[PDB]
């Protein structure tokens, strides 16, 4: 149960069965997908991104570590992804509002997490929970297919579905800790808050995709008003 | 219950 792809090993672990590489895959996944969202949505210019290949078939723009600001965003995503190892991350979301500091967004790209006990069969315990709990781990090749699906869906959604973002907007990363997460444990780059994000009552919701490695599960959603 | 935030743009 391993992926024998040259293009895949450049960005992702070839094995995702065991707990560690599963969480590692989640980290790399968060990086790739949110980089794709950032570029495809034109929140950041192409200069911040360097082009990479997940597959010989598809290419995306991944945040460049050389560029300082992009490195900052990348280390932010790295911290959030690293949280999945401890299992203290419930959700990470790219939130777009008109004014800086708003709790009501005009656009949201959310990624919701689920952690499995033991060998990675039983889910630990929200509306997103049940669906992912139903899933089984079907091998690394299937996980590759899921990643491919997510990225393609992201690019297609941003370019051929969504309307362009408004002239001025505030984007930022907001997350939610699990119930298990200690009060002294804080994700680097993320100041604590008593506010997450809220949505309009008529906001449109579309599902981008999901990922089921060995011991973890993710669900990528997209809320938007531009849609 | 508990949340975290970041600055971008």
């Amino acid at each position: 149960d391993a992926i024998d792809d040259k293009t895949w090993s450049k960005l992702f672990p070839s094995i995702v069965s065991d707990p560690d590489r599963s969480s590692n895959f989640m980290i790399r996944a968060i990086y790739v997908v949110f980089s794709a969202v950032l570029r495809q949505r034109n929140i950041l210019e192409k200069e911040y991104f360097s082009k990479n290949y997940i597959t010989e078939n598809l290419s995306c723009m991944t945040l460049s570590f050389k560029n300082l600001r992009a490195h900052q965003i990348a280390q932010l995503l790295r911290a959030a992804g690293d949280a999945t190892k401890d299992g203290f991350l419930k959700e990470i979301s790219l939130v777009v509002t008109e004014h800086d500091g708003d709790v009501e967004a005009i656009e949201v790209f959310s990624m919701k997490f689920i952690y499995f006990e033991n060998g990675g069969v039983v889910a630990r315990l929200d509306p997103h929970f049940a669906e992912l709990a139903q899933l089984r781990y079907e091998g690394a090749e299937s996980v590759r297919d899921q990643m491919v699906t997510i990225v393609r869906s992201v690019q297609f959604l941003c370019t051929k579905v969504l309307e362009p973002l408004p002239a001025e907007f505030t984007a930022n990363f907001r997350l939610k800790y699990t119930n298990d997460a200690p009060s002294n444990f804080r994700i680097d780059g993320f100041d604590d808050s008593s506010t997450f994000y809220t949505l309009p009552d008529g906001i449109q919701s579309v599902t981008i995709g999901h990922l089921r490695p060995g011991h973890h599960a993710a669900h990528m959603q997209c809320w938007s008003k531009s849609m | 219950m508990r949340y975290g935030q970041s600055p971008n743009m």
